[PDB]
C-alpha cells in the first residue's frame, strides 16, 4: 500500500 | 493507558521439580518496543524465546516470552518489563500453582 | 461453521535491539500458520500446523511479503508533518461463512490510530481523519487499488484460506483438554481463590465461579485468554471469599474438548 506521496 | 498489561503463568500446572515452561505475556501497549525478561531469583533465565510482533484488533501490541524451567519450591520467579510508558522497570512475580 | 484468515503486518522505526523492523504474522482461525520478518526475509509456515508445504506456495508468499516490507518502508519514510518513533500497521484477510459467502477486511493504522480502511463489498475507502483523506482521494482517483484488493481479498485470500484449512486440518481439529488448577491464598482475613485453565485448544473457553450451585459474577476477576508458545491457550478467573467459606466455591469450565462442563474446587 503506497499511502504517502 | 498504553502501558503493558502483564500476566505470568506456567505452561502446565506447576509442581516442584517437574519440568515446565514459564510464560510472560504483555499486551495492550504502544509503542511496540518493549523489554521483557524472565527471571529466577532476580537473575535472567537462560533460553528465553520471544514471539513475533503482533497486535490486537484495537491495534495495541503484544508479545509472549517463554523459557523452559524446573520450578523449585525455594526460588522466586518473575517477569521484568521495561517500556517507554514506565518510569522504572515493573516486576511481575509468578504465583506458583503450589 | 465459519472460518477466518487474517494477516497482521507491523512496520516500526524503532523495533528495539535485535528485533526486525517489519513483521507479518498470519492466522487461520485461532492458530498462527506462518510468519515473515525483515531479518530472515522469508515467509515460512509453522510446521506443527502445516507439516507438508510445497516450496512453490511459500516462494510466492515470500515475494508478496517483501513487497509489503518495501511499501511500509516507503510510507514510514514519507509521513507528513501531521519526535519519537513511528509505526505502520495493516490487518487484512477474509471470512468464509458457513453458506460460502465471503467477507473481506483491510485496515491500516499509523502510530496505533485508525488511518484508512477499504470495504470490498462497496469498493469504497474510509479515512479516519483529514490527513488520511488525502490518501483515500488519491487511491480512488488512481482507480487501481480497489480492483487489486477486491481480487486479493475475495479471491486470493479465500483460495489460501481453503488451502490452509485442508493442509492444516489435523492441527486445527485436534481438541486439547485444559488442565485446571484451583488454589487459595489467605490475605489478611480474605481468601482469594484462583482457577487457572492450562493448555487448551481451540481458543474459546469460559470460566465461572459458583457457590451453593449459584453463579457468583459480581466479585470475579478474569485474566483473559492468553497464548502458550505451542499454540494452546491459558485462561484464569479469581474470586475473594471468607476463609470459612472456601469449600462452597466451585469453578466451572466449559470447553469444546469437555463433553460436559467441568466443576473444580480448591
Ligand atoms: C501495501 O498495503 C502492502 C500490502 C502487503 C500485502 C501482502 C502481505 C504478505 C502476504 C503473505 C504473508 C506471508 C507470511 C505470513
Ligand atoms: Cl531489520
Ligand atoms: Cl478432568
Ligand atoms: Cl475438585
Ligand atoms: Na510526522
Ligand atoms: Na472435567
Amino acid at each position: 500500500g503506497i499511502i504517502f506521496s | 493507558d498504553l502501558t503493558p498489561k502483564v500476566q505470568v503463568y506456567s505452561r502446565f500446572p506447576a509442581s516442584a521439580g517437574t519440568k515446565n515452561v514459564l510464560n510472560c505475556f504483555a499486551a495492550g501497549f504502544h509503542p511496540p518496543k518493549i523489554s521483557i525478561t524472565l527471571m529466577k531469583d532476580g537473575v535472567p533465565m537462560e533460553g528465553a524465546q520471544y514471539s513475533d510482533m503482533s497486535f490486537n484488533d484495537d491495534w495495541t501490541f503484544q508479545r509472549l516470552v517463554h523459557a523452559d524451567f524446573t520450578p523449585s519450591s525455594g526460588s522466586t520467579y518473575a517477569c521484568k518489563v521495561e517500556h517507554e510508558t514506565l518510569k522504572e522497570p515493573q516486576v511481575y512475580k509468578w504465583d506458583p500453582e503450589f | 461453521g465459519s472460518h477466518s484468515l487474517r494477516y497482521f503486518l507491523t512496520g516500526m522505526t524503532d523495533p528495539g535491539p535485535g528485533m526486525p523492523r517489519f513483521v507479518i504474522v498470519g492466522y487461520v482461525d485461532d492458530k498462527i500458520f506462518g510468519t515473515y520478518n525483515s531479518k530472515s526475509r522469508t515467509a515460512q509456515p509453522i510446521v506443527e500446523m502445516l507439516p507438508q508445504e510445497d516450496q512453490e506456495h511459500w516462494d510466492t508468499q515470500t515475494q508478496k511479503a517483501q513487497g509489503g516490507e518495501r511499501d511500509f518502508d516507503w510510507n514510514l519514510n514519507r509521513l507528513p508533518e501531521r519526535k519519537g518513533s513511528h509505526t505502520m500497521q495493516m490487518m487484512f484477510g477474509c471470512d468464509i461463512l458457513e453458506d460460502g459467502s465471503i467477507r473481506g477486511y483491510d485496515q491500516y493504522a499509523f502510530d496505533g490510530r485508525d488511518f484508512l480502511a477499504f470495504d470490498m463489498d462497496t469498493m469504497t475507502f474510509t479515512a479516519a481523519d483529514p490527513v488520511a483523506e488525502i490518501t483515500k482521494r488519491r487511491w480512488e482517483t488512481e482507480g487501481t487499488y480497489a480492483e487489486r484488493w477486491k481480487h486479493e481479498l475475495g479471491t486470493v485470500c479465500v483460495q489460501n484460506l481453503r488451502r490452509y484449512l485442508e493442509h492444516g486440518k489435523a492441527a486445527l481439529k485436534r481438541r486439547v483438554q485444559p488442565e485446571v488448577r484451583v488454589w487459595g491464598k489467605e490475605a489478611d482475613g480474605i481468601l482469594t481463590l484462583s482457577c487457572h485453565a492450562h493448555g487448551f485448544y481451540p481458543r474459546p473457553i469460559t470460566i465461572s465461579w459458583m457457590k451453593d450451585g449459584m453463579v457468583r459474577d459480581q466479585e470475579t476477576r478474569w485474566g483473559g485468554i492468553v497464548p502458550n508458545s505451542d499454540g494452546t491457550y491459558h485462561a484464569s478467573a479469581a474470586i475473594d471469599v471468607l476463609p470459612e467459606d472456601g469449600d462452597k466455591y466451585w469453578c466451572r469450565v466449559e470447553h469444546a474438548s469437555l463433553p460436559q462442563p467441568g466443576l473444580f474446587s480448591w
